């Protein structure tokens, strides 16, 4: 009924990728097949395989010899192992259910993003974007981080209307993105504007106060 | 079995009909699913068995087809239908998906609001310089940005990033960032980002001068 993927978000090439799906609300031995599906950066979907409620497995021949799907019935969990990964295994990995008498992928987890890369986890530098000029739009430039993603919160999230988050791009091996916020000319710089930049992979949060001149 | 969707992208006005085709390389006997995927979310089952509408979706959605040929139709497009739609066969293993069809809302034109930002003193101390231009709340998505440094166009070191279509007003926004070294940046005076968009007969310009 409810599925939740977990596991490392960054794996180096040539190593094994291991993920866990924790299932609640339904026993993985009672019915259904329990599947792994992945979505590549270009958004194509690939079914990888399943473990059935009786423990039998079936795998996509595209992954022949490289995949194992196993389970722990005591914890209502099932697992993916993908061996000898390369950067082409970078994808969002989903677990999902199948019922033989229907045939579709009915219930899905939220997905977990895995990056296969030799690049090192690096927290972002946060730089202010303020008008030189000599409504007002401000921003924060979030540069030099790896892997994805980051979240930018303006004034601890209070500031809701008029925030834009631009998707990150790679620049010399590291991600860069920016976020914009637009506020009434009456509130800045009279009231403080701060961006708060969270990078879960490095367990860091950094705040930058926007200053005028 | 290979599943082919045509096309890969659709732009449709609110209230209009959309038709998404899916063709299987073999006969799949109606063992055909459709999924809707919104950004940041898992695919959600929409149609099973070619024609059966899943609970949680309205009758505006309908699946038809037989043999190798299947269609998902939306009779009257609504803003919450924005996303990517995939077909999937479950006739034979390995189960296979079509490549997806991304659906966006065709709304009225909207002109970009442009803002330009010099490199921060903080970034300059590290030896780099990024000049940032935001182009906010425009439609359609097609837009051309040109950077000029002391009046001369620069194309190297420019990175452009568009947001997804905004779920509220159906516009796009984008950042255009020009990255230079500190010494390259500090050798020139004027920095201009110029946007060409169908909402204006002339370029939409924002500039700053280091000598203020």
């Amino acid at each position: 009924v409810q599925l939740q993927e977990s596991g490392p978000g960054l794996v180096k090439p040539s190593q094994s990728l291991s993920l866990t799906c924790t299932v609640t609300g339904f026993s993985i031995t009672s019915d259904y097949a329990w599947n792994w599906i992945r979505q590549f950066p270009g958004k194509k979907l690939e079914w990888m395989g399943y473990i059935n409620f009786d423990g039998g497995t079936t795998y996509n021949p595209s992954l022949r010899g490289r995949i194992s799907i196993t389970r722990d019935t005591s914890k209502n969990q099932f697992f993916l192992q993908l061996r000898s990964v390369t950067p082409e295994d970078t994808a969002t990995y989903y677990c999902a259910t199948f019922y033989g008498a229907k045939g579709t992928l009915d219930y899905w987890g939220q997905g977990t993003s895995v990056t296969v890369s030799s690049a090192k986890t690096t927290p972002p530098s946060v730089y202010p974007l303020a008008p030189v000029c000599g409504s007002v739009t401000l921003g924060c430039l979030v540069k030099g981080y790896f892997p994805e993603p980051v979240t930018l919160t303006w004034n601890s999230g209070s500031l809701s209307s008029g925030v834009h988050t631009f998707p990150a791009v790679l620049q010399s091996d590291l991600y860069t993105l920016s976020s914009s916020v637009t506020v009434t000319s009456s509130t800045w710089p009279s009231q403080s504007i701060t961006c708060n930049v969270a990078h879960p992979a490095s367990s860091t949060k950094v705040d930058k106060k926007i200053e005028p001149r | 079995i290979v599943l082919t969707q045509s096309p890969s992208s659709f732009s449709v006005s609110l209230g209009d009909r959309v038709t998404i085709s899916c063709k299987a390389s073999g006969y799949i006997l109606n063992r055909l699913a459709w999924y809707q995927q919104k950004p940041g979310n898992a695919p959600r089952l929409l149609i099973s068995g070619a024609t059966s509408l899943e609970t949680g979706f309205p009758s505006r959605f309908s699946g038809t087809g037989s043999g190798k040929d299947y269609t998902l139709s939306i009779s009257s497009l609504q803003t919450e239908d924005v996303g990517t739609y995939y077909c999937q066969q479950y006739w034979s293993t390995p189960w296979t998906f079509g490549g997806g069809t991304k659906l966006e809302i065709r709304r009225a034109d909207a002109a970009p609001t442009v803002s330009i930002f010099p490199p921060s003193s903080e970034q300059l101390t590290s030896g780099g310089a990024s000049v940032v231009c935001f182009l906010n709340n425009f439609y359609p998505k097609d837009i051309n940005v040109k950077w000029k440094i002391d009046g001369s166009e620069r194309q190297n070191g420019v990175l452009n990033s568009w947001t997804d279509q905004d779920s509220k007003d159906s516009t796009y926004s984008m950042s255009s960032t020009l990255t230079l070294t500190k010494d390259e940046y500090e050798r020139h005076n004027s920095y201009t980002c110029e946007a060409t968009h169908k909402t204006s007969t002339s370029p939409i310009v924002k500039s700053f001068n280091r000598n203020e």
